[PDB]
């Protein structure tokens, strides 16, 4: 009754029989930009169903030694379906997201993944080890696209901050003995009403195993983790030719 | 006009962001109510499901027999203004006589407060912050001595000409705000408004400032957001000749009328650079003290 | 007083009681903030709220 | 002019003085503030959010840091063996330093309120067990055995569909507020000890791991408040930040 | 005397401080103010007045300076050829520096609003033609061809009795205000590009010039405002003015 | 040719949305623009010199010797106003002496 | 206050809100000006005004 | 600024002067005062013992 | 010029004239010259008792 | 990734042994005739 659930949006429907409720980040639902917060004057385009639907972009394999991964939004979708096109043809973009991380196992497996959403997830580098070299993360590390990227030092979230406090952000846990998915709804988060879907990543999705995956020899060893997400209340403006970056 | 049903009944355009929580008044800590033994089935406050993502709702009253306690402890000292409205060092500007830095009697300081750990760690607890501020300028020689020297501080907003010398024409300051004061006077002090083009400054910007390819040589710009760059603060000794004394200017900032959004984990590795969260990889230390065994203090 | 409304908090859900002598409100003191709080926004942002007495996974 | 007379304090600069100062930009109006999610009004709001408590704060090499976030339990010999222990002092060096509560706590000289620690079992579904989690108020030395621990405030946790259990560390002090406790005369403000014992045993069938971990999440109750603002004990900077 | 206490700021001289100062001539009454035409109350009033935009800012020798005030059009080969281009950034070095809007803009750090450029064709009456004037919002590189330009905001101008056409550069920004854009991280505030193409062709009969010019006049819309007063980038003085 | 600026607006050239503009026009008023103290005169009183080595100096009240200020006021043909004058004195190194 | 009327703006279409301590008004602050505007005076000083919709040369 | 004029006494520190001084801890609320026996209000109370 | 700083129990005590603790971001500090009149401030009742 | 761009359902095994995929009527014509290889593939419904 809180364990079962169906998420239908657009022409896509998701089901789960082992859920742990739903989290609505910062207590508020995605909403379209009001006429008072807005500043751009052109009439926006709100594709609706063609872009606000569930997209299943990537699958990683959870292992006894995995460190964790992260994806940046809306970077992950900028090259997929009608959403991608609108994000490319338009200068301005804004939307919310419904994130559904999937991972099932057996009643004999164990482990716990922390699934969180961290706004303005700026990545740092190890500074050449000694901290004397002022290195910087490459485009492929800041905006990893759909394949996401693996954390080098999860304890500090590759940014000099404790993962132990990441729970201060909208999150859920995927404890195998309890559930097989996490569901987080996120509203538009920025200090501006609209922004570039290309140059700015509003937040990052983190999937990190805090309690190591384990099982005995003989149990299915391939435990996938799939990422499905749906934009919500997508709005675009400032039309012109398509641009990938 | 709209005729097809799906259009009439759509929610496309709702600008009213539905909120699930509302703020209540809490001037004091919650009181404790009396409670007694409960030997029930079905009822189970102690049992939780952290997976959901919420903190425990279990209270003192439901876990043990409690007495009544009228809590009058105030929550006033933990408000944003109470926490941040305390002047702290955010800049130091040297004006030496014989030196390698500013031996010309003037100096330009980029307005960035991330060069000092104490202040920096506090503000980085939040992603976005909107506030006004009170700046105080303490000047003296390097020994802390006070000398009869007249100085001019000038705010050079982005786009205004940065003085290139002690005799620059820009010191005419016809439009820029300037402050003339002696080292003998008390510290200069002024109020600054919230000047960003954005609704709030942000200590973290996960993106690039421009479009195009982001090749190696341009990665210095990852995380740079012009909305946080308020301009330059220039200082000079007021004269066409070099000053007879070496000077030091300490800049203190005290925020006021503060608003913050999106809390984040707090820095646990030493800071290295102003512009980024880079940390020393060979020296990743735990967040705190450690011990020999989990079963011993 | 009859001053400008340039304070960074102009129009906040929490009203302030401040002191000022200039025509620009942002020059005013920090004053006293209102003591409201909303822990649930961060500590319990769940859609279908669950009781204390009941078991969280129904 | 009007007769005035200067008093002591004249010309001084007090960093916490809340006064009026001249505005540099007259008639300047700031950019309007749009709606932004997650506004926080009081640090106490953040103290009620659970963060991971590093009960297992022993590993120090970079490659094993993530192991501090969780401690283990496993099949024993049914002798009510001890699983783990830690001080409940929130503003003291130790496990609490990993929590946001502990860090925010460092910016205040005194605190008051009940704390709570929620333990989440991450073993397999087929694993069962009962644990005794006790809180020993001041004066009580580290319980030598379960029988001794059981004499204080405690909770008996039963593994099941509900993965977690919450231990409440009720506010039991002599003074209305406690200052940060540390070795010495300031141990006067110590909160106490938390010890975890095996009430029954970690039982598992054939085919499931003999070792599972527990993740501890801590935060403060709604009667928690702090006062007398101060600088944190740490300053994350060695030389100058360039 | 009355107990007072001096605070920081005492004795300082802030150039923008709006205070009271003693009058040098007591009981002095100024000459009455008669009526004078053209009183201006707000600089914004001046920003709505069109001035000549030097789109053709290439000639530099004194004798050819007047040529910057106008660019040409002429019979082509019907391949939708490019006529001219320029950035729409009003407070940026370039064509806009010739306008009063651009100069006044230099006295403010941030601006906000829609701009407008009116093009007046000064060819002979017998000359006809259709042009495509496009505005490419941020992120869009200089359109390689008309087909690409046509994908953004644009106007198709038809020569006729009405010598002019107005291109509106609607305010399309992410931030409520833009600061003066320039090469570097501040290109973040760039407004975009304006390109002019031949939609049809400059057609003329026997007896009329094969080349005519267009004069561009620019100004701001009524939603335009500026803020954060600052000194202009130029200081028109080398040595001392005697 | 008529001599007036274009009356064409955003609404009539493209499909626009509704935007409630609350941006202020206050900082562009005449007082906001001009009521900022700027340098308009420098008077030297040197000891051993070619200019005023007599301990006194006469300055003709004319503010057109400084570009910044001058260019601003020359945007208008006629101007009527009151003014606040501030005199900053010191030695050439910027030192303060009991004079 | 009961002072002289020596301000350079005495009798202006835009009223001011100022502060003063002396008997001569011109010693007062700059205060706040009134926010009126008349762009048409410079941007559209035509005798027979022409509509937007219509063609300017009828 | 407002016309003032300093009088003698300016800058002096009188140990018995009962004036106002800036607070170091804004918005700080002291620990509540519980009931404690034997409160004395005036030294004269002690002189009668 | 001198700097007085209040270091509450638990705050880092400066170990030198150049200590980082003098950044005084949260602790209350008073900057004053020996030439100024005596510094003076109000202190509240701060005990936990 | 390509399949996911159309109408779909994500099925989770559990107490409920079954899941229902709906093949909504998405045609250009009001009716479809029996589709087969050739010009009559015009009436094809699609792929699952
Ligand atoms: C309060 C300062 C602006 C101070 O502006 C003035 C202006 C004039 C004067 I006189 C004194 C100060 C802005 C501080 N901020 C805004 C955000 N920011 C920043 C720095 C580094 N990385 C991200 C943001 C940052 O350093
Ligand atoms: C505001 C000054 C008058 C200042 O008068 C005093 C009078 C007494 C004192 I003590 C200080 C200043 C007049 C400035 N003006 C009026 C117009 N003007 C001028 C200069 C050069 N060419 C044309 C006009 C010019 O320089
Ligand atoms: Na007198
Ligand atoms: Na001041
Ligand atoms: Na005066
Ligand atoms: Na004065
Ligand atoms: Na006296
Ligand atoms: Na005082």
């Amino acid at each position: 009754s809180d364990r079962v659930a169906q998420l239908t949006i657009g022409n896509s429907t998701i089901t789960t029989q082992e859920a742990a409720n739903i989290i609505v980040g910062y207590g508020e639902w995605p909403s379209y930009c009001s006429d008072s917060d807005a500043t751009a004057v052109d009439k926006p385009t709100r594709p609706d169903v063609s872009v606000n639907r569930f997209y299943t972009l990537d699958t990683k394999l959870w292992e006894k030694s995995s460190k964790g991964w992260y994806w940046k939004f809306p970077d992950v979708l900028t090259e997929t379906g009608v959403f991608g096109q609108n994000a490319q043809f338009h200068y301005l973009y804004r939307s919310g997201f419904c994130i559904h991380v999937q991972c099932n196992a057996s009643k004999f497996h164990q482990g716990a993944l922390l699934v969180a959403v961290l706004p303005e997830y700026v990545i740092g580098t190890v500074a050449g080890g000694t901290g004397t070299e002022d290195t910087h993360p490459p485009y492929k590390q800041t905006q990893p696209g759909a394949d996401g990227f693996e954390l080098q030092h999860p304890y500090v979230l590759d940014a000099g901050i404790p993962i132990s406090q990441l729970t201060v952000c909208p999150h859920q846990w995927i404890n195998l003995r309890t559930n097989n998915c996490a569901t987080i709804i996120v509203p538009y988060i920025n200090a501006l009403p609209f922004d570039s879907a290309l140059n700015h990543c509003n937040f990052g999705l983190l999937v990190v195993p805090i309690s190591p995956l384990d099982y005995d020899q003989g149990a299915t060893p391939v435990i996938p983790i799939t990422i499905t997400l749906a934009p919500m209340c997508s709005e675009f403006a400032g039309l012109r030719q398509a641009v990938t970056q | 006009g709209d005729r097809v049903a799906d259009v009439i009944e759509s929610s496309i355009g709702d600008s009213v962001s539905r909120a699930l929580t509302h703020a209540l008044p809490a001037p004091t800590g919650q009181n404790t109510q009396v409670s007694s033994h409960r030997l029930d089935t079905g009822k189970v406050p102690a049992l939780q499901a952290a997976e959901i993502g919420a903190s425990s709702n279990a209270s003192d009253e439901s876990m043990i027999e409690t007495r009544c306690v009228l809590n009058s402890h105030s929550t006033a000292e933990t408000t944003l203004d109470s926490f941040f409205s305390r002047a702290g060092l955010v800049g130091e500007i040297d004006l030496p006589l014989k030196g390698t830095t500013n031996p010309n009697g003037y100096a330009n300081w980029d307005i960035d407060i991330t060069g000092y750990a104490q202040m920096r760690r506090k503000v980085e607890l939040f992603t976005y912050m909107r506030f006004d501020a009170e700046f105080t300028f303490v000047a003296c020689t390097p020994t802390g001595e006070v000398v009869p020297q007249l100085l001019q501080y000038m705010f050079v907003p982005p786009g205004a000409p940065k003085p290139d010398s002690r005799e620059s024409l820009a010191w005419q300051t016809a439009t820029n705000p300037s402050v003339f004061v002696k080292l003998s006077d008390p510290p200069a002090q002024v109020s600054v408004p919230f000047m960003s083009p954005a609704s709030a400054y942000q200590w973290f910007y996960d993106g690039y400032p421009t479009f195009g390819e982001h090749k190696q040589e341009k990665d210095l710009e990852y995380g740079a957001c012009p909305n946080n760059m308020m301009g330059t603060f220039s200082v000079r000794t007021v004269g066409t000749s070099k000053s007879k004394y070496p000077l030091v200017v300490r800049i203190y900032m005290r925020m006021k009328h503060v608003r913050a959004w999106i809390p984040r984990p707090m820095r646990n590795q030493n800071y290295l650079f102003k512009a980024n969260p880079n940390y020393a990889g060979n020296s990743i230390k735990p967040t705190g003290a450690s011990r020999t065994a989990i079963t011993t203090l | 007083s009859h001053e400008n409304s340039n304070s960074a908090t102009e129009g906040s859900t929490i009203n302030y009681t401040t002191i000022n002598y200039y025509k620009d409100s942002y020059a005013a003191t920090a004053g006293k903030q209102s003591l409201k709080q909303d822990p649930d926004k961060f500590a319990n942002p769940v859609k279908d709220i669950f009781t204390e007495m009941a078991a969280p996974l129904k | 002019g009007f007769p005035t007379e200067l008093k002591p304090g004249t010309n001084q600069f007090l960093t916490t003085d809340d006064g009026v100062s001249a505005p540099i930009l007259p008639n300047f109006h700031p950019t309007p503030c749009i709606h932004i999610p997650g506004e926080v009004r009081n640090l106490l709001e953040l103290c009620q959010v659970e963060t991971i408590l590093e009960v297992n704060n022993v590993p120090t090499n970079a490659t094993s840091l993530m192991e501090r976030l969780r401690f283990p339990v496993s099949a024993q010999a049914g002798k009510g063996e001890l699983c783990a222990v830690f001080r409940a002092d929130p503003g003291r060096n130790g496990p609490w330093q990993s929590t946001l509560l502990g860090q925010l706590c460092g910016y205040y000289t005194q605190w008051s309120g009940s704390l709570e620690v929620t333990f989440m079992f991450t073993g397999s579904f087929m694993a069962t067990g009962k644990m005794l989690i006790a809180y020993t108020p001041p004066g009580g030395p580290l319980p030598k055995d379960r029988a001794t621990a059981m004499l204080g405030t405690h909770v008996i946790w039963d593994f099941g569909l509900q993965s977690s259990v919450t231990l409440v560390i009720p506010w039991i002090s002599n003074t209305h507020y406690r200052a940060h406790a540390r070795d010495g005369v300031f141990d006067y403000y110590t909160t106490g000890l938390v010890s975890i014992w095996y009430q029954t045993n970690y039982v598992v069938p054939i085919g499931a791991p003999n070792t599972a971990y527990i993740i501890a999440l801590a935060a403060a109750q709604k009667n928690f408040t702090m006062k007398l603002c101060k600088d944190a004990s740490d300053i994350l900077q060695t030389g100058t930040i360039q």
